[PDB]
């Protein structure tokens, strides 16, 4: 047969625009793909995107920025007041501190 | 509002990781120990675990033998 | 591995052979009758890793 | 052969198999292997040719010479020890025979030349038998004896095992002989652990037989023995490919799935003690059998293959024996990892 | 190696011993159960597609007997694996306690006394 | 057998670079003479010279990448005043690899051999040092 | 003539009874965590007159 | 020269070929009886003079 | 965290019971609706993580990359519903419970706990790439890809699993908290060396490194488009995430350690880079292009400073979205010609300008045009590196020279110049691959406008 097998020729790719001059290019049932279009534009821009925007722009402040800034304030006042340096260089108390006894 | 709606507050994060540190700390430790506890009993096998059989001593026959010295 | 049937059971399937100091025919002793009874006396209920010391 | 005579004879290997796992006796426990060898012999030969004959042959060659090592192997622990039950072995010379012989039982390397020429000339039927079944008593005296093991001697033994398994399963283009160096391998893992843990050799072991146990029975439902022949199987039960294809992924040791949990525990319970290289080194070697169950894959499920004209009329007919166990099986052999804890319910 | 196997008291063939009945049983609703029954339900699917039926809708009897099953057969599994959990830490307590020598809680130390190593990121 | 082992590991690294060459050659030796008594089970010479030329050639090449291995070791070992260091133990393994490619005449199996062999004998020093077991004892 | 309508479109319950469960599987979750509830030095305060928990 | 030569001869080539090659070794047996029993006399030799007198 | 795994686990029955032609619709609409609640995530604490169970946690620098999976499922469904279409309803719905396993493995994986939980997820990953790279591509070679996918992969991980169960032979625990608290340093020996190895090689493949990179050209051209959108998008910074909570447990033995990753890392941005200037596919350009942003997040992670922390965190989220846009891109054109030359279609700009807008908006997100967050984390990196030692700025320089080069040499030969001649099937662009470039583009310009929701813990 000059052949190796039987095979389908290799089948031309469709247009939808054939079919439906006005496609989406979600599925080749008219109405399917338009319902398609609907909820994929609703979900995707109307819902997630622009509330989920709005939602995370007004996440209340659990990082605690703000507390931190006020504590600052109050620390940085009670300290320029009192003669205080503003921050030490040890963060914890040396009285709590035992060293070694012996350094030799 | 979204604070009131969707979250809590922090306390109760808090003393949540508060429970689950204490559970896996004790996990920890009780792993710790029960390596310990399996190697001290394989290499002593004074303990209820690595106990491999014996004879039994009711399969011996305590009658005379035919013989005053068995 | 080791499914003790005769041991739930209590049949006694093999375990009449398996040591020379266990009820022989018209009470024939083993030659070594005397120091096996004492061994497994000794090792008894112990466990093996403690017997082999 | 008789319907009734079969079913006698593979009552008999079951029996043997037993009288092995119940003993307490050394006797006992070789007069088990030994009528196990006698039904079992018979068995291969269930439709005769001349290569069935063959291997029959060198199965009875191969037994009866790891038999006798046995016997050497007893008597000589009762000269040194008048001791009849199965226990620490009180001599090293016997302990040497002893491992010897369960290992040309099991089929580790390097007595593993038989197990491939056998599951190859034996039908598909008789070759899940022999991978599964027959691997129950060796492994359960060696469970028995596991004390006194000498570490050298059976770890070499077993990556060995996996070693040749995965080389020589890369070369195979028939499925019989696919399964028998996989068997090779598996054993070689379960062997690795014994003198560690036996909980975990059964539960390795447990593992396989289920994963062997739905190969075989899909390699039975679709009648291929051939790398060309299981590739038309998609032409006809696309859905048994499938599920071929997923039961070679759990063989492979990919998780999530079930064949990754003994391999995953072994490795655990060998760094428990220090035992590092080792794992290491047979997981490395154990991607070599992931391989060759991926080509597999490739030729059966994941690609398909041209097909024959005469296929037509096999679409008109069904399958007429339908194995009962084999949906079972194969959840077993796939989703089964996050029930991994109720392994404490096997020691 | 054997751990549990020599252990006194131990009756050869029992799966679950009288000791055992001390123990507070798995929930009906524990999510092992749940598991078990849902590996169930996938054995009756696979069953129904192998054979070439309906999968969804072949055999509701076969699918609940599957179902039950394996529920069944679980029960009894969890209740034995919780036993032998049990039974370990049991015998490590014990252990330990009859052994103080090998277990010797020593003194407790504060961060304000144990001299760390810095090891300066740069 | 472990009596060679003990042989060779007796002598301290950079010292009697003589009795640890001759040591690593019966090791090689060694090697060779069950490689090729496998060899000729497996695969029958069908001829008895011919298996003995086959047995004298495995045999030679395994003495030859010992004795060269164990040579260079000891004295890179010595010169460099530096025992307890795997680099000493890297440049014998490549030293036996490159006798491997000049024994087989082959430049890839020679480089090969080298790198694999090299480090090879390196981590074999390391787990010396630091005490890996490759067979281990069970303790728990 | 819903009942078309409710076999063609009853999978659309499915993801948000699965939300429905997941919260309150979460819910349950949290219940088993209470050891140190008003107990940490840092919050620990005494009860409202009517309160019975800090937190649920 | 490097990436589809070079860092492709060392890793998975080199891997491929050895992988091969002992693939070829092991499975290469003419199924006969007489060579692989010899083999396991060898072997049993070999265990009882490595593994059994080293006890 | 049951909240969001629970609803993709109905998402598998929803595809599952289905009509044959609703399946796209529901599976986009609920795979949305999911993305919307795993939003909540982002409202995450100053101090510590938070605590859901003994078994889920979420921290400052998984909840970008839960939220980025859960946004990337919707957009590989609408991807992939085009070449999909003379399919059976079965292998359909097949495809979509592959994508929905993998999405759900991922999830599973950002936030367990465990090390070892991770680990099982993290190579649970595995299968269903490999199923849709090998059975839904298009070419012959790709049964070869999947092969360098798996075992390169698995030669990496393997090692890894043994050093996790040392470890917790060790310590104890391999929960993430316990961890991090009772962390003891690392001495200096073979041993520890080692184990520094077996914990870090396996997320080097996975970035991959420089040297290990050759699966990913393979896996990421011959793989179907959603594989290739998975593939780059998510599935490399697994990796990062992996390495940057493994890092706590290699001190001080990371100093030492990370000067061979670091050269190569460096020298393989370069590399990489420059093989970008020549390639004939327009596909393995992409998976290059990847390979050296990588290259980068994997310096960052290695010099251990919480600058280069947010920059790799930055990094990692801007180029999944970018990656993901591109391989689109690229599919489209594929699908109207049918061959993946670079130079066989040219002049694009003049049938489709909107599309080329959107080539070009890809092209400069690129290239790191400020202030984009794909900017703002490689100069977090570069001034981490700078005080790391100055003279890095010079390989990084040239790299952001390079970079620039390949990204417009692309567009140029895409768009601009004269249109083939014999290529008369140009059809307009349709709505489906319009809103798929805009549901990738308009997120990474709104994270600009909010920059501290993908800078991880270390904020
Ligand atoms: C982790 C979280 C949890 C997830 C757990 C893991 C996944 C789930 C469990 C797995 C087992 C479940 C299903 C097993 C049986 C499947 C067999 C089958 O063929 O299915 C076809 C069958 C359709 O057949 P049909 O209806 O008779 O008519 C069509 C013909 O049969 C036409 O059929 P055909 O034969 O002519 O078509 C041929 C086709 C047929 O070939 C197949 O269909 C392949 C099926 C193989 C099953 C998987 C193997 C065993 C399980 C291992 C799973 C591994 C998971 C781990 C991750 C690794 C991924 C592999 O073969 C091919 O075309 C070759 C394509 C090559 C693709 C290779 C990929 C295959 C592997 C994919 C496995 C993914 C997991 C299973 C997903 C479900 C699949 C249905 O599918 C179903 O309808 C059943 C599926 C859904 C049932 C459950 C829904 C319950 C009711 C809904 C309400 C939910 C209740 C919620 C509770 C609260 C109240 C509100
Ligand atoms: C408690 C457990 C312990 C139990 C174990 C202990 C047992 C001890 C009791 C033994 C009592 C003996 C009773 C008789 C046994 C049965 C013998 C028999 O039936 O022969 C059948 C067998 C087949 O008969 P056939 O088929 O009718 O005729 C075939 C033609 O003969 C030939 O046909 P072809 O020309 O076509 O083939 C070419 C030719 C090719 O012949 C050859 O290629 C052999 C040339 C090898 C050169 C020798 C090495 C020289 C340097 C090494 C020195 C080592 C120490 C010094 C250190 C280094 C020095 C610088 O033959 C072969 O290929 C056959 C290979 C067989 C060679 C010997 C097998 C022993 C193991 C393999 C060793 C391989 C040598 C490597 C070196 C290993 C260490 C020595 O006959 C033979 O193979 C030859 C006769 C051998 C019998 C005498 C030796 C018996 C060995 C017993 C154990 C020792
Ligand atoms: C992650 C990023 C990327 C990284 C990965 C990619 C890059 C790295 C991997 C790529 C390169 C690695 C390949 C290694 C060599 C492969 C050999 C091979 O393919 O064999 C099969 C292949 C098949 O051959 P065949 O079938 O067996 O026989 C037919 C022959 O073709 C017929 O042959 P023929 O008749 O034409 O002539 C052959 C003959 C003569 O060849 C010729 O006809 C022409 C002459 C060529 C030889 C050049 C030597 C003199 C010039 C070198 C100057 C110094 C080096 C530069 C450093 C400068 C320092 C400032 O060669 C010889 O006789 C061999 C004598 C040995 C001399 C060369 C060995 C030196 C080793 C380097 C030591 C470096 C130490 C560390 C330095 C630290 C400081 C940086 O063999 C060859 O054809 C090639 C022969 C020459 C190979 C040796 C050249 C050495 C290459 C550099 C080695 C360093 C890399 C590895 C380092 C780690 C090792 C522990
Ligand atoms: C700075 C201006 C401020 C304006 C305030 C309001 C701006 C609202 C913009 C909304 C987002 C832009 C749209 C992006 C998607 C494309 C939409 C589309 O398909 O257009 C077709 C649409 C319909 O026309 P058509 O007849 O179909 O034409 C189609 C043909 O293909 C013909 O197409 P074509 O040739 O017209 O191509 C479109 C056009 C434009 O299309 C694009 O390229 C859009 C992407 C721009 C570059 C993206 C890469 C850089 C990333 C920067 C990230 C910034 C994020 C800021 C927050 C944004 C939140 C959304 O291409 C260009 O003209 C080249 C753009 C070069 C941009 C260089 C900007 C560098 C940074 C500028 C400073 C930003 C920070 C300011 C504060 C600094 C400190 C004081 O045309 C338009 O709607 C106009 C395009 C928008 C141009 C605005 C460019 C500046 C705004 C940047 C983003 C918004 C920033 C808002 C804050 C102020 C900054
Ligand atoms: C087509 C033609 C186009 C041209 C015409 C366009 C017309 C104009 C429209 C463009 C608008 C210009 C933007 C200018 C900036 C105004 C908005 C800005 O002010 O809001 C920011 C807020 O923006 C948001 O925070 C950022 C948006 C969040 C982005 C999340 C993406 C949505 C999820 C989708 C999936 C994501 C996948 C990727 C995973 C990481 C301010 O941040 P903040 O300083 O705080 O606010 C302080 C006060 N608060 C805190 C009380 C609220
Ligand atoms: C891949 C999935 C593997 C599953 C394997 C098959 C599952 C179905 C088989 C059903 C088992 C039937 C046993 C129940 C009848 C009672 C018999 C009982 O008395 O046996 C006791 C013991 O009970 C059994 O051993 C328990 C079997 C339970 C097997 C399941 C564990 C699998 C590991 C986790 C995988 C997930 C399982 C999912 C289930 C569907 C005897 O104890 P003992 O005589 O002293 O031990 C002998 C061995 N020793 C001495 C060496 C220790
Ligand atoms: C000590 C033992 C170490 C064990 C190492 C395990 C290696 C894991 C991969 C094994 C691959 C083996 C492939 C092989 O040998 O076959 C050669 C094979 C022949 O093709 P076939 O499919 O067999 O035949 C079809 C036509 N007749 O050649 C090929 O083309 C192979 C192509 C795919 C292989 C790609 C592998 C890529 C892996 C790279 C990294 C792996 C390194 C592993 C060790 C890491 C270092 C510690
Ligand atoms: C596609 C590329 C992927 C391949 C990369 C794979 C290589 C990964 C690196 C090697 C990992 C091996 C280590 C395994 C886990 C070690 C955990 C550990 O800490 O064990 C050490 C021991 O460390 C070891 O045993 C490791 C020895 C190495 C054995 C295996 C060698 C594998 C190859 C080594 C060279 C490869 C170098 C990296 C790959 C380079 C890229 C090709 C401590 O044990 P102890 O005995 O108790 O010591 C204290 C008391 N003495």
């Amino acid at each position: 047969p000059t052949i190796r097998l039987q095979e389908d020729p290799d089948p031309e790719d469709e247009n939808l625009y054939e079919k439906n001059p006005d496609s989406h290019g979600y599925d080749k049932d008219p109405i399917v793909d338009l319902w398609n279009m609907r909820v994929v534009f609703f979900f995707g821009f109307s819902i997630v995107l622009v509330l989920g925007s709005t939602f995370v722009a007004y996440l209340p402040d659990y990082r605690m920025q703000e507390w931190a800034r006020r504590e600052a304030e109050r620390l940085v006042k009670y300290r320029e007041a009192n003669g205080l340096p503003l921050m030490e260089s040890n963060c914890f108390d040396p009285n709590k501190i035992q060293l070694p006894e012996d350094e030799d | 509002w979204i604070a009131r709606t969707f979250y809590d507050g922090p306390e109760k994060n808090y003393e949540k990781t508060m429970a689950i540190l204490q559970i896996e700390a004790e996990k920890a430790e009780l792993r710790l120990k029960e390596l310990e506890v399996r190697r001290l009993m394989r290499a002593r096998g004074d303990g209820p675990w690595y106990q491999y059989p014996t004879i039994d001593k009711a399969l011996i026959d305590h009658s005379p033998k035919t013989t005053p010295d068995n | 591995p080791f499914f003790d049937v005769q041991k739930r059971l209590g049949l006694d399937l093999d375990r009449w052979m398996t040591i020379q100091s266990a009820e022989q025919p018209h009470k024939i002793p083993g030659r070594c009758h005397a120091f096996e009874k004492e061994w497994i006396e000794c090792a008894h209920g112990i466990g093996g890793i403690r017997a082999e010391k | 052969m008789n319907p009734i005579i079969y079913t006698t004879l593979i009552m008999t290997v079951m029996s043997g198999t037993m009288l092995v796992m119940i003993s307490s006796h050394w006797l006992l426990i070789w007069i088990g292997f030994e009528m196990n060898l006698l039904a079992m012999i018979p068995v291969l030969m269930k439709n005769f040719n001349p290569r069935a004959t063959e291997a029959a042959t060198k199965y009875f060659l191969t037994q009866a010479t790891a038999s006798m090592m046995l016997m050497m192997a007893i008597i000589i622990n009762l000269l040194y020890s008048g001791q009849w039950t199965i226990t620490k072995m009180f001599n090293p010379v016997a302990m040497t025979m002893m491992t010897m012989a369960l290992a040309m039982k099991l089929g580790l390397s390097p007595f593993h030349f038989w197990v491939p020429e056998v599951t190859q000339g034996i039908s598909l039927q008789a070759g899940l038998l022999l991978l599964t079944w027959q691997k129950l008593a060796p492994l359960s005296v060696l469970c028995q004896i596991s004390q006194s093991i000498n570490p050298n001697l059976m770890l070499t033994m077993a990556m060995l095992s996996i070693l040749i398994g995965g080389w020589g399963g890369l070369n195979q283009t028939q499925l019989r002989k696919i399964m028998a160096y996989s068997s090779i391998a598996h054993m070689g893992w379960m062997t690795a652990v014994l003198p560690y843990n036996t909980t975990m050799t059964i539960l390795n072991l447990l593992i396989y037989i289920t994963m062997t146990l739905a190969m075989f029975m899909l390699l039975i439902h679709s009648s291929a023995t051939t790398t060309l022949s299981l590739s038309h199987t998609w032409n006809k039960m696309p859905v048994i490919t499938s599920l071929m294809m997923v039961t070679l992924l759990s063989m492979g040791g990919l998780p999530p799935l079930s064949g990754f949990m003994p391999k995953w525990m072994i490795i655990q319970e060998m760094t428990k003690n220090e035992s590092i290289i080792m794992p290491t080194l047979m997981a490395m070697t154990a991607l070599l059998n992931l391989y060759f169950y991926m080509r597999l894959a490739y030729s059966s499920s994941l690609t398909m293959f041209p097909s024959t004209n005469n296929m037509k009329m096999k679409w008109q007919f069904e399958h007429t024996k339908q194995m009962k166990l084999l949906p079972t099986m194969i959840v077993l052999s796939t989703l089964v990892l996050p029930m991994t804890p109720a392994l404490s319910s096997l020691n | 190696m054997t751990m549990m196997s020599g252990r006194p008291g131990r009756v050869p063939l029992q799966f679950l011993p009288n000791e055992a009945r001390s123990l507070p049983p798995p929930k009906l609703t524990d999510p092992r159960l749940v598991y078990m029954g849902f590996l169930g339900y996938c054995s009756g699917l696979i069953d129904n597609a192998i054979r070439r039926r309906p999968v969804v809708s072949a055999g509701l009897h076969r699918q609940l007997l599957y179902v039950t099953s394996f529920v069944f057969f679980g029960y009894y599994l969890l209740k034995r694996q919780d036993y032998m959990y049990a039974l370990r830490d049991h015998d490590m307590f014990a252990y330990v306690k009859s052994h103080p020598e090998d277990f010797p809680e020593k003194d407790k130390k504060t961060y304000g006394e144990i001299l760390e190593e810095f090891h300066p990121v740069r | 057998a472990k009596t060679l082992l003990h042989k060779y590991s007796d002598i301290p690294e950079g010292t009697e670079c003589h009795r640890k060459a001759y040591a690593s050659t019966s090791i090689g030796g060694a090697t060779g003479l069950i490689v090729s008594a496998y060899s000729i089970a497996l695969k029958p010479p069908a001829s008895f010279l011919e298996g003995v030329a086959r047995t004298g050639r495995y045999t030679f090449t395994s003495a030859a990448i010992g004795a060269i291995f164990g040579l260079t070791s000891c004295i890179s070992a010595q010169v460099r005043e530096k025992p307890d260091d795997p680099l000493n133990y890297f440049i014998g393994g490549c030293a036996g690899g490159l006798t491997l490619g000049a024994r087989t005449r082959s430049y890839g199996i020679g480089a090969a051999a080298c790198a694999y062999m090299g480090l090879t004998a390196a981590l074999v020093k390391m787990g010396q040092l630091e005490g890996w077991q490759v067979f281990a004892e069970p303790k728990v | 003539n819903v009942l078309q309508i409710v076999r063609d479109h009853w999978v659309h319950i499915l993801v948000p009874v699965g939300f429905v469960f997941g919260c309150y599987l979460d819910r349950r979750s949290d219940e088993k965590l209470t050891a140190f509830r008003n107990k940490s030095l840092l919050f620990k305060r005494e009860l409202r007159p009517n309160e019975e928990v800090t937190w649920k | 020269l490097l990436d589809l030569i070079w860092l492709e001869t060392i890793l998975p080539k080199t891997t491929s070929f050895i992988q091969m090659k002992m693939s070829i070794m092991v499975s290469n047996q003419k199924g006969l009886i007489k060579l692989y029993f010899l083999s396991f006399l060898i072997t049993i030799m070999i265990s009882m003079t490595l593994f059994n007198y080293h006890e | 965290m049951l909240k969001i795994i629970i609803p993709t686990t109905m998402l598998l029955p929803m595809t599952w019971m289905s009509k044959h032609n609703m399946i796209w619709i529901n599976a986009t609409v609920h795979s949305l609706l999911i993305s919307l609640i795993s939003l909540s995530l982002l409202n995450q604490l100053g101090e510590n993580s938070l605590n859901f169970s003994l078994t889920f946690f979420s921290d400052s620098l998984s909840a970008p990359l839960l939220v980025l999976t859960t946004w990337l499922l919707p957009l590989m469904l609408m991807a992939s519903q085009s070449h999909l279409s003379k399919e059976t309803t079965t292998r359909k719905k097949l495809y979509i419970t592959m994508l929905i396993l993998l999405q759900l493995f991922l999830i599973m994986t950002f936030t367990a706990t465990e090390l070892i939980l991770f680990y099982i997820l993290f190579e649970a990953t595995l299968v269903p790439t490999l199923i849709i790279i090998t059975r839904w591509g298009n070419q012959t070679e790709r049964l070869n890809a999947g092969l360098y996918f798996l075992f390169y992969t698995l030669a990496g991980s393997l090692p890894l699993l043994v050093a996790l169960v040392y470890i917790q032979n060790t310590t104890g625990s391999l929960n993430f908290l316990i961890i991090h608290y009772w962390s003891h340093p690392l001495s200096n020996s073979w041993s520890n060396i080692f184990m520094w190895l077996a914990c870090i090689m396996a997320f080097m493949v996975k970035m991959p490194l420089y040297g290990l990179h050759l699966w990913l050209p393979k896996a990421h051209v011959e793989a179907p488009i959603a594989g290739s959108m998975v593939l780059a998008a998510v599935l490399l910074k697994l990796g990062g995430y992996g390495m940057m909570r493994i890092t706590t447990i290699l001190n001080p033995l990371t100093n030492y350690m990370a000067y061979p990753f670091l050269m190569l890392s460096m020298w393989g941005m370069i590399m990489t880079s420059s093989i970008c200037l020549r390639q004939t596919d327009l596909k393995s350009l992409i998976a290059y292009s990847s390979v050296s942003h990588m290259a980068l997040v994997i310096v960052a992670i290695m010099i251990q400073t919480p600058w280069s922390f947010m920059g790799a965190t930055a990094l990692m989220i801007a180029h999944g979205l970018t990656s993901s846009m591109l391989f689109c891109l690229a599919n489209t054109n594929y699908e109207r010609v049918h061959s993946r030359t670079m130079i066989l279609a040219r002049g694009l700009q003049t049938l489709l300008p909107l599309m080329a807008t959107w080539w070009l908006v890809a092209s400069l997100t690129n290239l790191a045009l400020p202030p984009s967050i794909n900017l703002i984390g490689e100069l977090f990196i570069i001034t981490a590196s700078f005080s790391w030692s100055n003279i890095t700025i010079i390989l990084m320089g040239m790299n952001m020279m390079i970079t620039a080069l390949y990204s417009l040499y692309m567009l140029i030969t895409t768009q601009r110049g004269k249109y083939t001649h014999h290529i008369n099937n140009i059809k307009p662009s349709f709505t489906r691959e319009n809103a798929l470039m805009a549901l990738h583009i308009l997120p990474l310009l709104l994270l600009t406008l909010n920059p501290k929701m993908i800078l991880g813990p270390l904020y």
